């Protein structure tokens, strides 16, 4: 299930990219 | 364990990956992959 | 590189090898998960950079 | 105030990118 | 596919959007028979 | 009661248990009409919840 | 597995209670 | 509930986020020659449903 | 080319910037018809992208 | 913005109840 | 069901959620140099009113 | 990096949300006799790591 791994990494990337230090 | 893939990764490596990739994105070293591996090994204990 | 947005940077540096790493990790499930991932990263780094 | 907007768009992109049709 | 999806992905690809909309409306209306109201919503809205 | 409860507490006192069992059965069998099937589960088991 | 199902319903409930109409 | 005084994120979430989710989903699936025009047309053609 | 890009990259190379500016203007002004306003922004500023 | 506070706390609660140890 | 045997959500809702709501509200309003210390102190200064 | 001007949600997420995540997780797991006191003490005792 490559999809699950990709979803997991997407969660990680999303949280990193949406860090307050990264947005503002 | 007997966990689904996502739950397994979430219980094992996701938090340390969150902090690791955050730090990676902040510092952006010449050695992204080596820096990340080193982050995981040096902070393994807290997770 | 230096000048990329966060996501594009992570995509150009560590995302592919992390995909392969998490795939193998999820498949094997060692007692070793974090250490195994770091070791995977190190042992396959050359093909990804 | 760009941070809130960028955050919103990030949510959107995340949901689009993790659609089941795209992952599996 | 479908059959072979992980459970979360399966439910997310089948019933979760309509459940989101349904439980939202349910929470708004708060009828005397919540289960019948929800089943009825799912039924009235199945096509979309 | 019910009407004056917080959103989550309301749903928890009304539809959450039957939805848990329903989604369990749905996920296990995976029938051709998942939404209709879920609604039918809800209706066929309402009295017990 | 009930864990995955309960996780799903948890997502659903989270979105419902955090609907803009319910918070504000 | 007034919309004028909502925080930015909540405002955008209550106005355009749902239609954007499905719009960008369809866009990513189809990938038409004129992406911006296609997205705008999607928004206009489905606004009523949101 | 675009056709062969991953989802995120495709959207980043096509519609993300104009959406940032559009959603920014929308959030600042908050017009009575937000979806129509956003679509109109997209059409009125497409040329700059 | 009490809505914002409730949304934040909702995020926290959601995360806590969806810990794998609480689900599985 | 006693506290102890409640599901995670219900337990937190009956223990710390209200005081956390008020605490975070005041915190968000004041925005002190030490937000965590401020929140803990709020919790202590209002414990009795929240059981 | 100016906290002061952040939206409420972003402010709380940048200040107290992580420690609260870990704190309520521990709280839900242990369930001490005095949850509010226990929580305040958790925040004070782990403040430095956050």
């Amino acid at each position: 299930a490559m999809g699950s791994v990709e979803h997991t990494l997407a969660d990680v990337l999303y949280h990193v990219e949406t860090e307050v230090e990264n947005l503002y | 364990q007997s966990l689904p893939t996502r739950a397994y990764l979430d219980q094992t490596v996701v938090p340390i990956l969150l902090q690791g990739l955050a730090v990676l994105a902040k510092e952006r070293p010449p050695n992204p992959i080596e820096f990340l591996a080193s982050y995981l090994l040096k902070n393994k204990a807290q997770f």
